[PDB]
């Protein structure tokens, strides 16, 4: 019959899988397969990443940041809908 | 903190080891004792009371 | 007129813990006396000793 | 087969449900591991059933559990593997005796009665 | 007996199950750490 | 420090092996004197 | 041993039974009477027979102050219940002073909130009911039918 | 009454069961011997219960004379022996050679001290003779218990072979008698076997650890006592668990020769050797080479928090600024070097008082929070 891996064993398996995916992404970025990741910017983060450009064109920066936030939300809802 | 102190006074009879050093006065040695701070609070309150 | 100045040579090192516990129970709550005399009986540590 | 003194010994179909319910009770903080804790639960009258393995090295270290279960009127059943019972207990080490304990308002109650009825059917 | 692997999706003998779980998730960075611990040890002088 | 701690270990082992160094008569005399003093001064014990 | 098996069956089928639990305390041997027989029991319920059983267990351990405190708690929580007055009187006579025993006996006097049905509680719990027991009471014609 | 009824029960038991035990013991010098072991294991329990009754009666009777000795002497047998030796005459309490055996020298001072300040009045002749007869009965019962334990030690080569292999027959008998017999000891959890025969020794001022709490026959057995004191609780736990396994094996009369007993004893010795194994060789880590150049360090929320915690604060900025030419009075007596600087002194340029940077608050570590969760 089937067997049940313990909670520590589940944690180890999940950690190893996450590290494998993270290394996959890191080596893809190293070799130029994927573009290097952009900083994740929220509203409270807007003045730290885009601070110098948000004084010249504040509303363009706000629109870009909110577009990034929506795209992050867009992918999550898209994955949820495709999985459902 | 007061509740913990009273609990230690009532039920605590075993304690962790305390370190010892010796202040060198160049004429004799004065023992110096390092107690755990958690027990130090209880001992200080007991002394004051 | 004769004046005698002296000191108890090793009073700190010769206070019997059982007798001290009894004498403390004389003046303070037996729980407090037991706590104090048990606190006086702990592991003295220094480096490897 | 391998161990004749083991009785009652659950079959393949029942042992799957036994291990699944043991794992579920572990997820609900309702399981005790080891012969000593099974004995403690039987003495305290908190265990509603007791599982154990049929491959203990002496087999006499969990053989007092059937007697104590008869004394306390608690169903008991044997499985053919200690390692699988330990895994179902969420423990890497093999377990040769596990106890499922009474809880107030637990949602595993119906499965508990179902497994107890099956265990009673196994005996005799 | 034979058991299905919760880590590999394959059937394994029941006797090797404990070792199978023990070494089926041996973190490869443990091997990396052992390698770099032995590379420095060989290069150590007296 | 090492020498003093070795001597202290010897002293503590001597006390443990040889028991209390205060005879029961001496302890009784000390305790009776303390009790009489406390009774004379009308001392109420310190409560918890 | 058969008594222990029957008691285990009875508690399992009928939990929260104050008298059954109180008697199961005294089936179990002295080493296990406290750590397992009365702790989970106090967890299960707080029947007047339960508090009386705890006081009896403390008395059997010669903890006089704890026994008196638990007996006072039993009296306060429920009077004229569980026939605890007989055991309280016996314990006060054995350990308590004569003045304390007399005060307890006076407090055991017939009163609607306290010891109104003390004889009835004794007959119900200590199984002192008899054919002539009811006739001995004030309700010779009435309590005789109620009593055994 | 209860003293007499217990005497009648003891006499009835000794007339039949003790006589049968003596006859079976002297026989080797349709009437089996297993039933003799069963009734001896019943006798030890009956004697323990009636000895508890006798101790209760003695304590109740003696509370009139010396109402504190029960707390000072917790053990029942030691209490009985002490009340037998002391009696109404507490004047002989000084230099009691007869009390050094009954009580340790630590509690002899305590009882002698307490006897000097006791309010208990003297007993009467009837009370004295009743107490003395009760003490004599208690000592007779103790002697009978010792005899039956000797018989059980002799028979443990036959009744409990594995458990006698793991631990000596003396400890085997002392745990089997106190547990109520082989079956009751085998139905007992391994954690409750290590606590069998654990006298609640009263700490006489000393700490609880000195009195070795939660200690029983197993701990005082030969194999456990053959360990350094820092390694004896673990040895007691391991030996108790293996003894429970051996007892469960023996209660079904399996492995009569003792194959399981040796299979457990040798692994006990293996565990003991592993615990006492010399520490392995650990290489000394050399000091890191002095560091030159640039190493890129990340910045972010963690770095911002660390910089806020470690960076200079406004009040700590004013602390290290001292006015030139304006001599200030000494603030702290114990340390003349200590000075507030511009803090609280004119010339700092701040009209209002500087506030405390709450990011520099002192709080306990994460692992110290865990201990507080295990304490409350």
């Amino acid at each position: 019959l089937g067997v049940y891996l313990t909670k520590k064993e589940q944690k180890k398996l999940r950690r190893q899988t996450r590290r494998e995916a993270q290394k996959e992404l890191q080596e893809k970025v190293r070799l130029g397969l994927m573009p290097p990741p952009e900083p994740k910017v929220r509203i409270s983060n807007l003045m730290r990443v885009l601070g110098t450009e948000a004084v010249q064109d504040p509303t363009k920066v706000e629109a870009h940041v909110r577009a990034q936030m929506a795209k992050r939300q867009k992918a999550h809802e898209e994955a949820n809908a495709a999985r459902k | 903190a007061l509740s913990r102190i009273k609990r230690h006074l009532l039920t605590q009879r075993a304690f962790k080891e305390v370190g010892i050093e010796f202040m060198d006065l160049y004429s004799h040695l004065v023992p110096v004792y390092d107690v755990e701070p958690l027990e130090k609070i209880t001992d200080a309150y007991l002394d004051q009371y | 007129n004769v004046m005698l100045e002296s000191r108890f040579e090793k009073m700190y090192e010769k206070i019997d813990l059982t007798l001290l516990n009894r004498l403390l129970r004389l003046i303070v709550d037996h729980n407090i006396a037991d706590y104090m005399t048990a606190k006086n009986n702990v592991v003295i540590n220094y480096k490897d000793m | 087969d391998v161990n004749p003194k083991a009785y009652p010994l659950a079959d393949a179909h029942l042992t799957k449900k036994l291990l699944d319910l043991v794992q579920q009770s572990c997820n609900y903080k309702q399981l005790r591991k080891g012969a000593n804790e099974a004995t403690k639960t039987l003495n305290r009258g908190i265990s509603e059933f007791i599982v154990m393995a049929a491959d203990a090295e002496p087999l006499e270290i969990i053989l007092h559990l059937p007697l104590l279960c008869e004394d306390k009127n608690v169903p008991y059943v044997f499985v053919r593997s200690k390692q699988a019972l330990g895994r179902a207990c969420g423990v890497s080490r093999p377990v040769i005796a596990c106890s499922v304990t009474i809880k107030e308002g637990s949602q595993l109650k119906q499965q508990i009665q179902s497994i107890q009825q099956s265990i009673e059917r196994l005996l005799v | 007996e034979y058991l299905v692997s919760p880590i590999t999706g394959e059937k394994i003998p029941a006797s090797k199950m404990q070792e199978h779980m023990r070494i089926g998730l041996l973190d490869p960075r443990w091997l990396e750490q052992r390698d770099r611990s032995i590379r420095e040890k060989q290069s150590d002088d007296e | 420090t090492r020498l003093y701690l070795k001597a202290e270990q010897e002293r503590q082992h001597n006390y443990l092996k040889d028991g209390p160094y205060i005879t029961a008569e001496e302890a009784v005399a000390v305790y009776t004197t303390t009790v009489h003093w406390l009774e004379s001064r009308r001392f109420s014990p310190i409560p918890f | 041993n058969i008594a222990n098996t029957l008691m285990a069956k009875a508690l399992q089928e009928c939990p929260n039974s104050g008298i059954l639990w109180s008697e199961a305390i005294f089936l179990e041997a002295r080493p296990q009477r406290r750590t397992k027989s009365v702790d989970a029991l106090k967890k299960c319920e707080h029947d007047p027979h339960v508090l009386l059983a705890v006081a009896k267990l403390f008395w059997s351990q010669r903890k006089i102050t704890k026994a008196r405190e638990w007996f006072h708690r039993t009296v306060k929580i429920d009077s004229d219940l569980g026939d605890a007055w007989a055991f309280f009187y016996k314990f006060e006579l054995q350990h308590g002073t004569e003045e304390q025993q007399e005060e307890v006996r006076k407090r055991c006097e017939s009163a609607e909130p306290r010891h109104g049905e003390l004889w009835c509680a004794v007959s119900k719990d200590i199984a002192n009911w008899q054919k002539k027991i009811g006739d001995i009471l004030r309700l010779v014609a009435g309590r005789i039918k109620n009593t055994f | 009454a209860k003293l007499w009824d217990s005497k009648m029960f003891a006499e009835i038991m000794m007339k039949i069961e003790e006589y049968i035990s003596k006859q079976a013991k002297a026989s080797e010098v349709a009437a089996p011997e297993y039933r003799v072991i069963v009734d001896a294991n019943n006798l030890t329990v009956e004697i323990e219960n009636e000895l508890n009754i006798i101790h209760k009666f003695i304590r109740d009777k003696y509370s009139k004379r010396f109402p504190e000795l029960e707390s000072l002497v917790p053990n029942a047998l030691d209490y009985i022996r002490t009340v037998k030796e002391l009696g109404n005459s507490l004047d002989k309490c000084k230099n009691n050679e007869n009390l050094q055996q009954i009580l340790t020298n630590a509690t002899i001072m305590v009882v002698s001290v307490t006897a000097s300040t006791t309010q208990g009045q003297q007993l009467s002749e009837e009370e004295l003779e009743r107490l003395e007869e009760a003490c004599d009965m208690a000592l007779e019962l103790n002697a009978s218990k010792h005899r039956i334990y000797e018989y059980v030690e002799s028979r443990m080569s036959f009744i409990a072979p594995n458990l006698s292999i793991i631990i000596g027959a003396s400890t085997a008998a002392k745990i089997m008698g106190v547990a109520g017999g082989l079956t009751n000891l085998s139905k007992m959890p391994a954690c409750n076997i290590m606590l069998l025969g654990a006298q609640r020794k009263t700490l006489s001022g000393f700490s609880s650890t000195s009195v070795l709490p939660h200690t029983g026959y197993i701990y005082h057995s030969d194999i456990v006592q053959s360990l350094p004191p820092d390694l004896r609780r673990k040895a007691a736990r391991l030996v108790a668990a293996k003894c429970t396994l051996a007892a469960r094996v023996d209660s079904f009369h399996e492995s009569t020769e003792g194959k399981v007993g040796y299979e457990l004893k040798d692994e006990i010795e293996r565990k003991f050797d592993k615990w006492q194994e010399p520490p392995p060789v650990k290489q000394v880590k050399p000091l890191p080479a002095p560091l030159d150049g640039q190493r890129k360090k990340r910045g972010g929320r963690r770095y911002r928090k660390m910089k806020e915690r470690l960076g200079l604060t406004e009040i700590r900025k004013q602390a290290n600024r001292m006015s030139f030419g304006e001599i200030e009075e000494d603030a702290y007596q114990e340390d003349l070097g200590f000075s507030l600087g511009h803090l609280g002194k004119s010339g700092s340029g701040r009209v209002r008082q500087t506030q405390v940077n709450e990011a520099t608050k002192a709080r306990i570590s994460k692992t110290l929070q865990r201990t507080l969760q295990k304490q409350s």
